[PDB]
């Protein structure tokens, strides 16, 4: 209370624009890139974004006097012009801790992105970054396991982990799925996986798929003498369904499961991470649907935030992009969020799109996965860009090899071990790339076969 | 076409849908009862004219079914008229009672019959 | 099999551009608005969208021969130029039934929108509509209850149901919340509700809010003699948490709960719709995060799809927009999807953005909710545009009235009955609008107080 | 500023927040109903003017929603005046009844309308 | 009666679906009695002792009305459930009245029986009589008077 209740509308500006403000160490901060509507002063846009995001509505309500908005109001503490850009700005808002439910990305997103993106006063709104305070980080479980324990468990050190998505996407029978799996893994791939859309369908039912892939990974592991794994998709239509599949992977003793966190949802993901944590399954996150939100530079959420959101929710692997392949992604940005995904502290670096210093207070880090339209000839680049702590996946790149799966597996294992040693001997993957695999192609029959087939392919097209 | 009234039509099971039984009419009943071998019995209730459900609501539980026995089931009786008597006898003494007549089949253990012999005033 | 396995890349066009194609009544059809990249023939862009959405990848894999893509392949059976538009088209894709898991919007979404929106070959993609076949509809439960049962339960006919979001958004105590609730309800609102971000926070814990709003709504229902309800937010961070809350509401005997379906997710929603069905609660869906997906006319998912998806997964009410208030939304389009939400069969009507005839084979309809920046003076329009089968909500517009909640309620209840009778006597809410409430302002002290206050307010701004 | 009273303002759903409907006004209603194709129907209650919850408290259960049908739904009727008649007809007979008028949309199976045609004395 | 049921539909003899009187009398006893002596007359080929298994209440349903009252009452006895689907929601003044109709009809039959009348011979007057004193009952009588379902059995 204090100051009479005076009914009626007032500009957002009066309470949510506070350039005065000194951010507390426990505040959630968000950098939004706002594009107002013609007559909207940025500082009004910015305050609408902060009010309709925390404690206020469009007119005056006496109840505010019951509590104290100084404590709770979301506040726009600064605007910045987007140099060389169409009436576009960076509104920076600060959210007090008291506003978010502990452990819940659901709640955090409900607040920061709930309603503001559809304000009539704005024409486009996009969240570029969120600073999560350690006081809120500590309320999350994070990944079931993270980089260190996953390598520790699978017993795998010094090089990227190799994987493959069985194809065709949909349409293969339980049995054929296993055959394909055994064949890919015996070759030298560490992992094989369900396509994010392989759940339980008429052509192949979840429990039949799981039963045969187990038979197959067990065959390949014994054969090679190296721990193998097949990502079993637990994505389902109800949590009960989801848990139920997770529970059988546990029964078979297999080591990793997988979940499309965005089509599934944060509520269901978090429940899976918990279950995985308590039953020791590694969890692979597939970010399906993400490009619906993160593509356009003017409206939406940026992946670095989606990426953050997951390290909180829980995931041992998350797809990070490839730069060099079939889907969109630029190098610097990528390097940017890859550090947000794996490191303990990440210093702000607008160069790379990181708007705030992020301190993870020991939340485990997540293994980025590079997948989609990549082949033998991209090895050295990927290795370069990503380093050892990554999973590189060969779908098409494996099942598309002229001599089938086994050889195609071998092809990629050699290509990669090839690059790794080049690297270790001091060669330069970026300059010297091309000779290195080229040199290898010469000594390996399977590798050869591959080189010849994808030699001319690249996916250069001017980015968004 | 007429609207069956929703208000002062509380029933009393068998026969309560025909017009008030004359004593003759009533007599036919005690008569039938006897004709059959049923032991006539009487029971009156002065407070809970209808079932309720105060102590429990599980399936099948209704409070208000049991009523007070008037004396004892008149075993061996064959005088339709003597039971009738009893009826008279009880309104004398429990003018405000609901009084009912029942007939025990002791072989099957089932009340083979039951008809109210007397509602109190204003029922 | 048949036709040798020939390793290597091939354009998508070759297999997924099928103008020949004759759609089957069991096919899922989708209208995608595609905008290719400079050198990309629409029929290639269109074939990539269909391939990478169903059975295919970027290179040739032998495994295809194990099954039969004719049966499984998703297929681009037609392109159309977007009249008077920047190299933008309508690619039409058909997806055979066999590809989707029964009962699962998650599955459906993972396929259709999984990866295609990020193709390097496209620069923008947007899904405009999907034709859900009866053979797929019958596999969903749909709404716990739907329009008729809801009315039948609450015993409420002829006129829009009225509601109010308590404000401020965050910061009120368990107890103040109750107070506010009772006060709005005794006035004559049918429901009060939690703001979509009121979950369980340090200021107010869900179990405390739930206990007191129960006290309050019970008070307000006894008082007025009209069934009341308060939407209790069950959105949580884990499914277990989510169900746990729904379970308490059940313990209290209260009639409706609420859930932020997009921040919660389809997997979690589906679970709550089932839980509501079996327990008899009405569930209110809040569409937080939506405009992150559905605003830009060139990239994303259109709300009419988001809306369909919900009638599928489960919800008694869904927020449909107001046309006339604080957030974006045009009238024709809204009308379109509102029929998609409530009717049994909706005939295709490009005028209104409905690209496909939708037959709901008796899945219950959902009550649309008009909310956000609306007041007394909008009554007759809302009433007009939406009809009795709608919920109209007054947040600011209730707690914003000069004499407090009770009065603010009474104002709205009169405004609406007023409009309703005008309508019934044959007045024309569209032409005659303004006099009608104007007229009633005169006879109602509470209505008057209102009128005066929000008389000059409108949210006219040129739409996106 | 004035305190909305907490005491004798029991409501009756639709239209109960506007001033007592005149017979003309009321006529407009039966008229609308008709205009639309709804079969008009009448129900009156003489004892539980408002919902309660005596038998159960599960979610959605409330005692007192169902009322007594006045005769039958007047299918085929087109005389607005005839239903009004009926209202008159029932206050005669159930002067203490609450009487209401509803409209059935048989294709949707929803009561498309409902408004109280008559409160008993002191309501 | 072995698997479990408190009620079982036993047929009507006199209504819309197939069923002959003797046979019916025969299994009705098989449903409710403790001991049932063999009677090839009635289709019972063996003596059946139920060693106290509880008995089931036969239910009379389908195509029956006010004018069948006395027969049903005759054929079945007090220990029976008699059901009026059409015969209830088929009454000219709706359900309540229809109810009332059947109740009176049946209580009517019951007293006649108890007074010693003969439901079989005297049937017809009995309800006929009562239709006279009951408005709801009358309305009934008038509507279903001419209906029967006589057709040569299988
Ligand atoms: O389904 C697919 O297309 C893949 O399975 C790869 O198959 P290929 O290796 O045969 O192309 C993709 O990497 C991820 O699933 C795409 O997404 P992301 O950008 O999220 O990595
Ligand atoms: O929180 C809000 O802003 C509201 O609660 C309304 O409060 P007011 O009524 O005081 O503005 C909004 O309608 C919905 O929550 C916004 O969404 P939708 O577009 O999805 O209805
Ligand atoms: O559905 C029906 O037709 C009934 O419900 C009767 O409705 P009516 O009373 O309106 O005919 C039939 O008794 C039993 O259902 C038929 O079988 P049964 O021979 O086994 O009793
Ligand atoms: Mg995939
Ligand atoms: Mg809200």
């Amino acid at each position: 209370a204090s100051v009479g209740f005076k009914a009626g509308v007032k500009e957002y500006k009066l309470t949510y624009y506070t350039p005065e403000y000194q951010t507390k160490d426990t505040d959630i901060l968000a950098a939004f890139r706002v594009t107002p509507q013609p007559g909207v002063p940025p500082e009004e846009a910015g305050a609408a974004v902060a009010a309709e995001s925390s404690t206020g509505t469009w007119t005056t309500v006496w109840t505010d006097g019951l509590t104290s908005l100084d404590r709770y109001k979301g506040r726009c503490y600064r605007i910045e012009r987007v140099v060389g850009e169409k009436d576009q700005y960076i509104a920076y808002v600060a959210y007090p801790l008291d506003l978010f439910e502990e452990g819940s990305v659901t709640n955090m997103f409900t607040s920061i992105v709930g309603n503001v993106f559809g304000f009539k006063a704005l024409r486009a709104l996009r969240l570029e970054d969120l600073r999560i305070p350690p006081a809120y980080v500590k309320t999350f479980q994070g990944p079931p396991h993270g980089i260190q324990v996953e390598r520790d468990k699978l017993n795998k050190y010094g090089r990227p982990l190799l994987g493959c998505t069985i194809k065709p996407k949909l349409g293969l029978s339980a049995k054929n799925y296993g055959r394909a799996v055994y064949e890919c893994l015996r070759g030298g791939l560490d992992f094989t996986k369900d396509d994010e859309n392989v759940n339980s369908q008429p052509f192949m039912r979840w429990r039949d798929r799981f039963l045969f892939c187990a038979e197959a990974l067990y065959k390949a592991q014994a054969e090679t003498g190296e721990i193998k794994g097949h990502y079993l998709n637990a994505t389902a239509g109800t949590c009960e369904e989801m848990i139920k599949r997770a529970v059988f992977a546990r029964e078979l003793g297999v080591p990793i499961v997988m979940h499309d966190y965005l089509t599934g949802g944060f509520t269901a993901n978090t429940s899976l991470a918990h279950y995985c944590r308590d039953n020791g399954l590694l969890l692979h996150i597939h970010r399906a649907m993400h490009a619906v939100i993160d593509r356009q530079k003017n409206h939406g959420i940026h992946f670095r935030v989606l990426a953050k959101a997951l390290r909180m929710s829980g995931g041992d692997h998350i797809h990070s992009g490839t730069v060099v392949g079939k889907l969109e992604g630029e190098r610097d940005i990528t390097l940017g969020f890859v550090d947000l995904l794996r490191d303990d502290f990440v210093e702000q670096d607008r160069s790379r799109g990181i708007y705030f210093t992020q301190d993870w207070v020991s939340l485990p880090g997540v293994l980025p996965v590079a997948s989609g339209g990549i082949h033998v000839w991209h090895m050295p680049a990927l290795t370069e860009i990503f380093g050892d702590d990554s999973v590189l996946q060969f779908g098409g790149g494996t099942l598309g090899h002229p001599w089938g799966n086994a050889p195609g597996a071998v092809a990629n294992r050699v290509a990669l071990e090839a690059c790794v040693k080049a690297r270790n001997e001091g060669r330069d993957l970026a300059q010297e790339g091309n000779e290195i695999i080229r040199e290898a192609c010469k000594w390996s029959p399977e590798l050869a076969a591959a080189c010849e087939v994808w030699k001319e392919i690249v996916f250069n097209f001017a980015a968004v | 076409m007429q609207v069956w009234p929703p208000i002062n039509k509380k029933k009393y099971e068998t026969l309560s849908y025909l017009p008030d039984l004359s004593q003759e009419q009533l007599l036919s009943e005690v008569e039938y009862l006897l004709k059959n071998g049923w032991v006539p019995c009487l029971e009156f209730e002065t407070e809970h004219g209808f079932v309720y459900r105060e102590n429990n609501k599980s399936p099948g539980y209704y409070d208000g079914r049991y009523w007070t026995m008037w004396k004892l089931p008149m075993f061996g009786c064959t005088d339709a008229t003597q039971v009738l008597a009893e009826v008279g006898e009880a309104k004398k003494a429990y003018p405000q009672a609901w009084i009912r007549i029942i007939g025990f089949d002791n072989v099957r253990q089932v009340q083979c019959i039951s008809f109210i012999a007397y509602k109190p005033e204003g029922y």
